[PDB]
Order: C-alpha cells, then sequence, then structure tokens
RNA sequence: CCGGCCGGGAACUCAAAGGAGACUGCCAGUGAUAAACUGGAGGAAGGUGGGGAUGACGUCAAGUCAUCAUGGCCCUUACGACCAGGGCUACACACGUGCUACAAUGGCGCAUACAAAGAGAAGCGACCUCGCGAGAGCAAGCGGACCUCAUAAAGUGCGUCGUAGUCCGGAUUGGAGUCUGCAACUCGACUCCAUGAAGUCGGAAUCGCUAGUAAUCGUGGAUCAGAAUGCCACGGUGAAUAC
RNA sequence: AAGAACCUUACCUGGUCUUGACAUCCACGGAAGUUUUCAGAGAUGAGAAUGUGCCUUCGGGAACCGUGAGACAGGUGCUGC
C-alpha cells in the first residue's frame, strides 16, 4: 500500500535506488511486489547550431526520465525509522504516497 | 568548424555529466541558472587555484559542489577558512544550504582544462606559443597519455593575419566513442586580440 | 494449445481466437459484415488472413491490437504461422518457403532535418 | 480527540519520519486539489507532496 | 551589451508579477460581465507593463529575444554550449 | 422564384440563385434548405408559393439582397465627401482586410500590368 | 472583431470629450492614441489622430461611431 | 453494468533492465592454394539487415563584431536612455519556397472502422447546460501507462451529384465569439454568411525520389497571451521502374 | 526569426543626463515599502496618508531609497579583410 514513485535522468541510478528500497523492505521482511518499469519520457529538443544563418544544420538532444514503481505491499515502523536519507542519490527524485 | 564536441558525444558513453540532479520542468531553468552562477563565481575566485572541473549535485534540499583542483591547499586555505567562505557565498547564490568538497586532480598536466589555462597564461605572459604547445604535448607524452593534440588559434605571436597551428603527439581518436578524450578550451586575452587554445588528451579505450 | 494471435507487422500485435468451426470474422463482438464486410480492400486483407491455408476448418474472432488495417492483417497472418508452428513443426518448411514465417522489418523511416519527408528534399534552385 | 481542530499552516515535525530537524515555509496550499501541498523535505530531498490529515499523523 | 533591454525585462516582470496580477486579475474577471465600464477604465489606469504579455522571454545568460527554450531557460546557442560541456543534466544527443 | 435579383431556379437549387444575387450570403441558403427539407435537384415545375413566400420573408428578415453595393459605396462615398482616407483606400482597389499586396492580390488588382 | 463586454475608449479621450461637449467652446482635440471607438457624444467635435509629425483632423459625423478613430487616419503615403 | 469491470492469474500483447543472435559462421562454385564475389541451407534478420548520430589535412580572407566575448577606431546634456504614435505588414512589376486546386480514382450527405508519437499546472480540461457555430457558464480527473488535449483522416457501406467554374475556394467594410485589454484601425486567428475571381492539368526549362522510398491522408510538438499552408517529429494506405 | 498589434524593436514626437535605463565607490538625508489626488500621450512632475520595526562592541549595522560632483558608465555604432 506504500507507494514510492522513483524517477531519474539516468537508469543505473534508477536501478540502484529501487534495489535499495527493495533491500529495506526485504530486511524488515515484508511482501514486496517487484519493481514495475514505467514508460520513459523522451523529451527531444532541436537546436540550431549556427549563430547567424543556417536552417538545415541542426542538432537534436534527448532528456530521458526513467520511471519505476516498487508498490511495496506492507510498510512498517522500522523502515520508517531507517527512512531518513535512505535513497542518498542526487540523481533520483523519489515521491512517497500512502 | 565541422567537428563534434568530444565531451558531448561521449556524454552518455564514457565521460560523466558535469551536473547530476533531477529537477522538474518548473525548477529546471532556475536550477540551471544557479549552476551557471555558482560555477562562474568559484571559477573567477579560484582561477589562481587551478580549478578544472566543477560538479554540482543538488539533492533538491541542498547543493553539493565538488571542485576538482590540482592545487587543493589554496582552495581549502588555512584551517578550511577559504573553502568555508566559498561555501557561504555559494549558499547565497544557490539560495539553499550548501556543501563544498575538494577532489584533488593528480597528474595536473593530464587534465585538459589545466593545460589549456596554462597555455593561456603563458600566451598572456608573451611566452612563445610554440613553446607552450611543445611543452604541453611533451609533458603529456612523458606522463603517459596515449595522445594529446593542442590547437592554438588566432593572431599568433602578435601577427595581424590570424592563423591556426595544431601540435599533435600520439593518438587522439575522436571518432571512437569508447575512447576517453578530455577536450577543453581556454582563452588568452592578449593586447592584440583573443587567442583560443583547444586541447584534447586521449588516455584509453574504456 | 488454444490457437491464439501472435506475431507482429508494422505497428501491430495480433489477437485472433481462431478455433475449430466455420470461418466468419467477428470484430469487437460485432460482425465483419457490420464493420467493413463489403469493403473494398477488406478482401485484399482477408486473403492474407487465409494465406497460411489454415483457416479452412477454423472459425475466426479477430480484434488485433495496434497499427492500421493491413499491418493488422500481417500480424494476424504471422500469428497463424507461429501458432501452427506450435501445433506441428513439420509445416515449418512450407511456411518458410512461402514466406509467411518472415517478419517484415519494414517500418516508417524517420523525418530528417533539411528534408520535407524521410528522403524527399526541398526544391533546389540553381541560382 | 487529540488535535481534532485542523488549522491550515500549522507546523508539525515528526521525529520518527525523515522530516525531523527540517524547516520549510509553505507559500502555496492547493485548496482546489483538496490535498494539502507542502514541499516537504523527505530523505533530505525537498519535493512537493500531496498530504492529508488522515494520511499523516499529526505530531 | 543590450543592457536597456534586460533592465526593461526586469521592469515588466517586477511590475506584473509582484505589484499586480491580483488587482489586474480581479479587474479582468469583473470586466467579463457575470449575471464606459469601470473595470475597463481601471485596467487602462494600471500600468501597461503590468500585462504579462509585455514580457519577452530572453536567455538568462545572453539576453537573446529569439531562440528561447523554456525548459532550459536559455537561447539555442547557450543550450548547445551547456549541453556539450555537460551543464544540462540528462541532455544527450538523440540518434533514433 | 425571383425576388430583388436577376436569377430564377431552372430545375436546380433556389439557394445558388439567391447567393448569386449580391447582398446576401449562404446562411440564407442553408436556413431556407433546412426549412424546405426536400430535394431541390428535382424539377422547378410546380414551384410553390410557399417556397416563394419563405424566400421573400427570409431575405426581408435578414440582410436584403443588393445592400452590398450600398455598403461599399457608403464607406467610399461618405469618407470621400468627408475627405477621410478610409473611403480613399477602398477606392484605390487594394485589399484593406489586412492582406499582402507586395506580390499577391491579383484577385483585387486584376491581371498583371507590366 | 472585438469584445461585446464593453466598447473600448481611452479614459483620457473620454474625459476630454466630455469636457469639450460640456464646455462647448473647443479647438481640435489632439489624441495620439488611435485605438478609440467613437461614442455618440463625439459627433460635433473635431479630433486629431496621430500620423507622422503632421495633423490629421477628423470631424466626426453620425455614421462614424462604431469605428475606431485610427481608421480615418492614414499611416502611410503612396502615389 | 457484458466495460477487464472484478475476483483472480501472469499465460500473452506491453512497459523497460539484463542477456542471446549475424561472424561470410557453414556448404558449393569461381578466383591464387589469398582477399573477395556468386548462389544454397539454417534463421525473424545475410553479407554496412534498415535508419540515425559520427563530417580527415584543408578550402572559399564564404557567414556571424546583431547571441556572446574580443583588438583598434568613433559618440559620450548623445551613436546613451524613457514614453506615446508609427514603420518592420506599403506596391508598376519579376523569379526562389511551400499551400489550394483545376473534380467523377472526385465532391456532398447519413451510418461504421483501424494508429503512433507527444504535451499538460497562471496549464490540459472532460460531464452537464446554453448556443447554427467559433464558444460561454458550471466544472470532476490530472505534475501523467491512470485524467485531458483527443469519438484520427484517407478506408468504407449505402444514397445523390452525372460539366460544375465545382465546397476548388479567391474577394473591400459588415454579423460575431476568444486572446490581451497598452489594445485587435494601419496589423490576429476562428463556423466567419458577405457578392463564389482565377484555374478545363500549365511553353522554354527545372526539381525530388530505388521500398515501407515516391505519392496521399491525417496527429502532435517547440516558439507562443493570441497568431503556421514554415520548421521539427509521428502514424496510416502504399507504388512504378532500373536494360 | 522556434512567433513584427503594444512589448519584441535600432528608424518620427515630447520629456533625461555628471550619474544617466544599467554596476562600483565618497558625502548627506530617509526604513523598505503600501495607498491615493491632479496635469499630461507618457517612465514625467506637483502633492497627500501610514510605515523610523528590523538593530548597531549604537562612537549605530542592513538589502535599500532620494540627491549631489567626480572617477565611471552606456552603444543591436564601424571594421567577420
Amino acid at each position: 500500500r506504500i507507494r514510492i514513485r522513483l524517477k531519474a535522468f539516468d537508469h543505473r541510478l534508477i536501478d540502484q535506488a529501487t534495489a535499495e528500497i527493495v533491500e529495506t523492505a526485504k530486511r524488515t521482511g515484508a511482501q514486496v511486489r517487484g519493481p514495475i518499469p514505467l514508460p520513459t519520457r523522451k523529451e527531444r529538443f532541436t537546436v540550431l547550431i549556427s549563430p547567424h544563418v543556417n536552417k538545415d544544420a541542426r542538432d537534436q538532444y534527448e532528456i530521458r526520465t526513467h520511471l519505476r514503481l516498487v508498490d511495496i505491499v506492507e510498510p512498517t515502523e522500522k523502515t520508517v525509522d531507517a527512512l531518513m536519507r535512505l535513497d542518498l542519490a542526487a540523481g533520483v527524485d523519489v515521491q512517497i504516497s500512502l | 568548424g565541422q567537428k563534434v564536441h568530444p565531451n558531448g558525444i561521449r556524454l552518455g558513453i564514457v565521460k560523466p555529466w558535469n551536473s547530476t540532479w533531477f529537477a522538474n520542468t518548473k525548477e529546471f531553468a532556475d536550477n540551471l541558472d544557479s549552476d551557471f552562477k555558482v560555477r562562474q563565481y568559484l571559477t573567477k575566485e579560484l582561477a589562481k587555484a587551478s580549478v578544472s572541473r566543477i560538479v554540482i549535485e543538488r539533492p533538491a534540499k541542498s547543493i553539493r559542489v565538488t571542485i576538482h583542483t590540482a592545487r587543493p591547499g589554496i582552495v581549502i586555505g588555512k584551517k578550511g577558512e577559504d573553502v568555508e567562505k566559498l561555501r557561504k557565498v555559494v549558499a547565497d547564490i544557490a539560495g539553499v544550504p550548501a556543501q563544498i568538497n575538494i577532489a584533488e586532480v593528480r597528474k595536473p598536466e593530464l587534465d585538459a582544462k589545466l593545460v589549456a589555462d596554462s597555455i593561456t597564461s603563458q600566451l598572456e605572459r608573451r611566452v612563445m606559443f610554440r613553446r607552450a604547445m611543445k611543452r604541453a604535448v611533451q609533458n603529456a607524452m612523458r606522463l603517459g597519455a596515449k595522445g594529446i593534440k593542442v590547437e592554438v588559434s588566432g593572431r599568433l605571436g602578435g601577427a595581424e593575419i590570424a592563423r591556426t597551428e595544431w601540435y599533435r603527439e600520439g593518438r587522439v581518436p575522436l571518432h571512437t566513442l569508447r575512447a576517453d578524450i578530455d577536450y577543453n578550451t581556454s582563452e588568452a586575452h592578449t593586447t592584440y586580440g583573443v587567442i583560443g587554445v583547444k586541447v584534447w588528451i586521449f588516455k584509453g579505450e574504456i | 494449445n488454444q490457437y491464439y494471435g501472435t506475431g507482429r507487422r508494422k505497428s501491430s500485435a495480433a489477437r485472433v481466437f481462431i478455433k475449430p468451426g466455420n470461418g466468419k470474422i467477428v470484430i469487437n463482438q460485432r460482425s465483419l459484415e457490420q464493420y467493413f464486410g463489403r469493403e473494398t480492400a477488406r478482401m485484399v486483407v482477408r486473403q492474407p488472413l487465409e494465406l497460411v491455408d489454415m483457416v479452412e476448418k477454423l472459425d475466426l474472432y479477430i480484434t488485433v491490437k495496434g497499427g492500421g488495417i493491413s499491418g493488422q492483417a500481417g500480424a494476424i497472418r504471422h500469428g497463424i504461422t507461429r501458432a501452427l508452428m506450435e501445433y506441428d513443426e513439420s509445416l515449418r518448411s512450407e511456411l518458410r518457403k512461402a514466406g509467411f514465417v518472415t517478419r517484415d522489418a519494414r517500418q516508417v523511416e524517420r523525418k530528417k532535418v533539411g528534408l520535407r519527408k524521410a528522403r524527399r528534399r526541398p526544391q533546389f534552385s540553381k541560382r | 480527540r487529540p488535535k481534532t481542530l485542523f488549522e491550515p499552516g500549522e507546523m508539525v515535525r515528526v521525529n520518527d519520519g525523515p522530516f525531523a530537524d527540517f524547516n520549510g515555509v509553505v507559500e502555496e496550499v492547493d485548496y482546489e486539489k483538496s490535498r494539502l501541498k507542502v514541499s516537504v523535505s523527505i530523505f533530505g530531498r525537498a519535493t512537493p507532496v500531496e498530504l492529508d490529515f488522515s494520511q499523516v499523523e499529526k505530531a | 551589451a543590450k543592457q536597456s533591454m534586460k533592465a526593461r525585462e526586469v521592469k515588466r516582470v517586477a511590475l506584473a508579477d509582484k505589484y499586480f496580477a491580483k488587482r489586474a486579475e480581479l479587474k479582468a474577471i469583473i470586466s467579463d460581465v457575470n449575471a464606459r465600464w469601470n473595470a475597463v477604465l481601471k485596467l487602462q489606469t494600471l500600468p501597461r507593463d503590468s500585462s504579462p504579455s509585455r514580457q519577452r522571454n530572453r536567455c538568462r545568460q545572453t539576453g537573446r529575444p529569439h531562440g528561447f527554450l523554456r525548459k532550459f531557460g536559455l537561447s539555442r546557442i547557450k543550450v548547445r554550449e551547456a549541453a556539450m560541456r555537460g551543464e544540462i543534466p540528462g541532455l544527450k544527443k538523440a540518434s533514433w | 422564384a425571383r425576388i430583388a435579383g436577376i436569377n430564377i431556379p431552372d430545375h436546380k437549387h433556389a439557394v445558388i440563385a439567391l447567393t448569386s444575387i449580391y447582398g446576401v450570403g449562404k446562411t440564407r441558403s442553408k436556413a431556407i434548405l433546412a426549412a424546405a427539407g426536400i430535394a431541390e435537384d428535382v424539377k422547378i415545375s410546380e414551384l410553390s408559393e410557399g417556397q416563394i413566400d419563405t424566400l421573400r420573408d427570409e431575405v426581408a428578415k435578414f440582410v436584403v439582397e443588393g445592400d452590398l453595393r450600398r455598403e461599399i459605396s457608403m464607406s467610399i462615398k461618405r469618407l470621400m465627401d468627408l475627405g477621410c482616407y478610409r473611403g480613399l483606400r477602398h477606392r484605390r482597389g487594394l485589399p484593406v482586410r489586412g492582406q499582402r499586396t507586395k506580390t499577391n492580390a491579383r484577385t483585387r488588382k486584376g491581371p498583371r500590368k507590366p | 472583431r472585438s469584445l461585446k463586454k464593453g466598447p473600448f475608449i481611452d479614459l483620457h479621450l473620454l474625459k476630454k470629450v466630455e469636457k469639450a461637449v460640456e464646455s462647448g467652446d473647443k479647438k481640435p482635440l489632439r489624441t495620439w492614441s488611435r485605438r478609440s471607438t467613437i461614442f455618440p457624444n463625439m459627433i460635433g467635435l473635431t479630433i486629431a489622430v496621430h500620423n507622422g509629425r503632421q495633423h490629421v483632423p477628423v470631424f466626426v459625423t453620425d455614421e462614424m461611431v462604431g469605428h475606431k478613430l485610427g481608421e480615418f487616419a492614414p499611416t502611410r503615403t503612396y502615389r
């Protein structure tokens, strides 16, 4: 019932943080639904490469927000006690829900 | 003129990003401007300190800035006072609580920013451009890089017609995305004009 | 095995619950005759559904997901291949020979910068 | 009932939760959302979280 | 360079976001009639720079009127430079 | 079925003849069609007085046929007598609805004069 | 083409027109601001729109009410 | 509730992490016993499987002192700076680029299908009511695999038009709602109702394209208070021809 | 130019300059701000009401604001040969 949605611009940090939340729930010994991949947002930007005049010559950039949802079945007080700074990742933003 | 930027083309493959944080689209632009201002301040304050790379990580409560410096002692100061003052001013630029760490850069000539600003300072001091380029490539080959390319560009040796001279030692395989090439630029504000030095150092295939 | 839809073509993946029985296509719990029964090109996509020659004793319910109609038909066809492969593997040679086992990797090419389409280029003036 | 009256803008700090020893100012509350919107610092990360009085126990 | 244009942008943001956009919002929602006009006359009396339409989005570092990208906050040349230096997090070249 | 115009149905639609008359638009056509509710491609034999009176009352209720020459020549004539340039700019012949005149406007200007 | 919530006039032009009608002894009223719908009160007054450095004086009549003031002023010159 | 909606299940589509697979690996022939080429099995993919990013030393004193930075020069009670109005939108004309067509492989009507990629908080905005309509009022769900933009369009199945200047849509100031009200006059977009011009497939020339390509038909984005037929992406149907 | 109604925005009218729209100092005064009136096309002036909090080893310190001279600004000015 505890709902953690964890997102980052890099997928290795994403797998690390979801493994950490899975590890905390596994240490407390509760049933964990496996980490659900959620679809990646590909934000594409097309940017002219020349200061004055060019239209054909232009380069493309993508920001990719990888998304995971653990959807752990059971929260507990020991994980609440160990919750402080458990993610420890500047790359990942985590949103909690009840 | 027609070439890719090596850090950008290797940004997802080999070379790491300079700023690692997540902010939403509301705060992305304000964060990016704060990164630029923090980088600008500590660059201009610690240019004598041989700062090479500046890594700003925001855990979105705070800001953590790691400065990769060849000379750590001048940044740190005596008893941490200088780096504490830097942390305070970086805190008011960012608007959030701040942290600054110093990561030392061993093998200072092997770093691309440092060799470029060294050639720039010599060109400011009117040392010969050829002397600066040859010293750069020879010290890199002595320290053990597989290659180094140095480009000086513009108004060389106080000559009215601008020229571009490249001194190359070793291997700099830019097309290989596996290869780690550190590419950086510096700018010499000489009395006749601006001279741009662009350096590439190739260390290995990762 | 229950004969089901597999396979892919264009932007499609197939959902046909083909079964023993007389063959009449039903789409979204509605008749093909109601949907597009007398449609021209419904025949040129119905023949690929039968192209596997394994429809003759088989009733068909078709609600394939994704893509346009012909890509849906190609997905249905490829599914009837891979399911008949799962039924008996001796007909693999004849389906491979007739070209049904191949997934056509053809897909829409991306639009490119300085080009109006994937390959179409703007008109060039000599002067 | 302890703290049966609910006051908007009231500051409560949960020592058990990750929000302990963290100070924040709530400029905007989304009444139209019907969920209280605070940029709470969680795991040392400040992000806006929708919250309810039933959802989080008051300190 | 272009210092007057940057100061004018600071001026219209300051007049619009802080001084007004509550006064102007109330006058506008009055001016749409809900069952010569006073809301029209008061909206005339309020400064023209209080309109958020007056603000032109410019690059934060350079100040360019054209080329702005709102997620980045910078003009196209500066987002290219920050992209190649790695300042923009997660920006990698797209090659699909 | 001729009212204030030069056009009659001839085994064809009343609506095209009405909008062939100037001073009205096709909304009169659409509304007269909706009130009629029958196929108009049929013959114009037994053209009904009901059709004639509906067309007459509909044009009388809405903008009358032949006010178009009136509206153009009013804007022209009153601002030419006053001396204001609004009538003058519609006298010159170019599009003043905001349209480009740099290389287009051949409909207003006519065939090209080299 | 415009809002039916209200007719649009400039406040300064409205004050100067009501002052001109009330006084009854007026010269042409100079208005740089061209985007003003003429009211029925204006008829019988001379009002000067902005073009160049020159003077465009419009004496408003009964017909020219719903129109804006700038329609009667030409901003460009041609042959 | 015959809606996966709901228990359930994770079997499949799918999401997105890690792998496997394609290397002339095998077989034959040619070739020098070499490289390679030609066919053949296997395989989903076969010989850069398709596409993209990637642009060597240099070149043209090619473009940008108007993104920025920069040497020198000039102005500095003005070449700075502030506001209103205006021009950047004018027009005897002439080419470059795309759009709409000149109908019947097409219109027009009624009923019925089948997508992918994206965006969304001063934002996307369902439902309902009022409007012919653009829209208004009320207003749920949504910082997003959930809700919304957004019941794609070609495809049809039936009818009808069977020269029609056609729904092909041009044309001054109207009759309107929306945006911002500095504010839609010069200068917005939208069903606009304005009169239904020109064009009955375009001379000399010229351009793009070798397969999911040309053609055609729709959808989204960035910019943006509003304002694309451009630009950037997305899917659908889908050729012809290379001696 | 990935967005000319105004703004963007250089080119025509009214207002400004030794601190200029924009940074830094030296001096003096005032919290910063909010709300109004009149004239005017208006940043421009001429007036009114409330707020000297915040603090300084008070021999008073702030982000600030008003004014004055100088240093200084400012230029989308020229030369991409």
